[PDB]
């Protein structure tokens, strides 16, 4: 026989103001010569997109249940090419698993914190490809990508540890794997623009106030049929008989 | 006290520079 | 070290900083903003850890506005979830319920009914039998911004 | 320039420790690449609490 | 209670896409 079943989405709303006196703006304009209005209005938007992609990996790193672990620290007597292969086959095994899990395929990423990202640099050429001309920035950026097949962005301490002091849980030594697809009805995480933002001028208020505000639609959401299968955390441990810590060169118990 | 000696005079403050906020971003569509 | 001309005895540096207008959601008043800022501002659906975890005897749990909140908030119809161990139920019902069910650990069923309240932003929790020890709750709604125009963050 | 010196080294605030003796059955690349895996994450920080 | 906000609307629903089960198979017919 066979059976059917639905799903259903929807999108949300954002809103978001700035305003300012007349006073205040003859003032500044006086003094040093700044406006206050396009100065808001550039601060708006670039503020309003920051706070979506904030959402967004907030939205990924809390509905995680997969879990996995291992251990990075080096061997004492042994060379990188041996260890560089047991780090790619390791982690062409936690792949594996949500090809499995999903039953589907698509493209290939990672997000790891500063010091995975540390370690990842320590690989050799060939298992690891760095990004053209990159200098490091305190942002959320892309370092480069190993196997040939993965990309990988790098998550600074200092957002790590602001995304720590909240709810979220999440640590330095933490690893987040997912898998991208494309297929026409699957798809692991969701996006979508329903409305964008349309600026609105209000006039001088009798009050001497101007005012500007921003609204519009979007999605950002996991996808309701099998959403969360598409994503695993994988921590790294540093405690092994044997082997080197790199933060602080030192043999462990041996 | 008086201005024959140092410390006598009065001093005039420089405006040297001013400092802008910088540029707020992040990189998370890659999934 | 760097070479900066001097001509008089004083010298002067000014700079400018980004500052949460209202305080809401996350962040408060005077708090800066910048490039690892993280936290909720200026987006309405949010979401709520109601209870950590369980006791093993409580039958009951309420979750109010005022709590996680300054005041009482409208709620829109219809945009509801609940979440038990990180697992999301359907959306609630229009007029006034929801229906979840849960599975126990040791393989019994258990219901889950929902009252609620959109014009404060109440729901009461009532379950059929007690949960496990170690069980948490969470609630994902958004805020009526259309029932209140105030309370709009500003910059 | 001995001022310049005294001055720098006196006002820092920031510490940190690295043990640097060699494994003994190690060859010179693995501990260079460590060092510099080191050197860059103290870089990578003071930029950070730069943001320059 | 009213057209020109755009949120009294009743809403409809589309259709999207439809998902049809994959096919089956092994290989074990070397030995």
């Amino acid at each position: 026989n066979h059976e059917m079943k639905k799903y259903t989405l929807f999108p949300s709303q954002f809103v978001i103001a700035a305003e300012h006196t007349v006073q205040a703006a003859y003032e500044a304009q006086r003094e040093f010569g700044l406006d206050l209005g396009s100065l808001q209005f550039r601060t708006l938007k670039e503020y309003l997109s920051h706070e979506q992609d904030m959402l967004r990996l907030r939205i990924m790193i809390w509905r995680t249940l997969a879990t996995d672990t291992f251990d990075i620290a080096l061997p004492v007597n042994q060379s990188f090419d041996v260890w560089a292969t047991i780090i790619r086959g390791k982690f062409q095994t936690v792949y594996r698993d949500i090809i499995e899990r999903v039953k589907s395929s698509g493209a290939m990423g990672m997000f790891a914190g500063a010091d995975a990202a540390s370690f990842f640099k320590q690989l050799p050429k060939d298992f690891f490809q760095p990004a053209e001309d990159y200098i490091q920035t305190p942002y959320v950026h892309y370092i480069g990508t190993l196997f040939g097949n993965v990309k990988v962005y790098e998550v600074p301490a200092g957002i790590c540890k602001n995304l720590t002091t909240e709810n979220i849980q999440f640590s330095s030594m933490d690893v987040l794997c997912y898998v991208r697809d494309e297929n026409p009805g699957k798809a692991g995480f969701v996006t979508g623009d329903a409305v964008p933002a349309i600026p609105f001028q209000h006039p001088t208020t009798p009050a001497l106030v101007n005012r500007t505000t921003l609204w519009g639609s979007a999605i950002n959401d996991m996808h309701p049929r099998n959403g969360a299968d598409y994503f695993t955390r994988v921590t790294l441990t540093m405690a092994k008989k044997g082997g080197l810590n790199f933060i602080s060169g030192d043999t462990i118990d041996a | 006290e008086m201005m024959s000696v140092s410390d006598g005079v009065m001093r005039l403050p420089l405006f040297l520079a001013m400092i802008l906020p910088v540029q707020l971003g992040a990189a998370t569509a890659d999934a | 070290c760097t070479f900066i001309p001097v001509t008089r005895d004083q010298s002067d540096i000014y700079e400018v900083f980004n500052v949460a207008g209202s305080s809401f959601g996350s962040y408060a008043a005077g708090d800066v903003l910048d490039m690892q800022s993280v936290g909720v501002y200026s987006q309405l659906r949010r979401r709520y850890v109601l209870v950590a975890s369980s006791d093993g005897t409580s039958k009951t749990a309420t979750f109010k506005m005022e709590d996680f909140e300054g005041q009482n908030v409208p709620i829109r119809k219809g945009r509801t979830n609940i979440y038990v161990n990180r697992i999301k139920s359907v959306v609630d019902n229009g007029s006034g319920s929801l229906l979840h069910s849960f599975t126990n650990a040791a393989g019994e069923q258990i219901t889950v009914t929902c009252s609620l309240n959109y014009n404060i932003g109440q729901i009461a929790l009532s379950f059929s039998k007690a949960p496990d020890k170690g069980t948490e709750i969470a609630i994902e709604t958004e805020i009526n911004i259309e029932a209140a125009p105030e309370l709009i963050p500003l910059i």
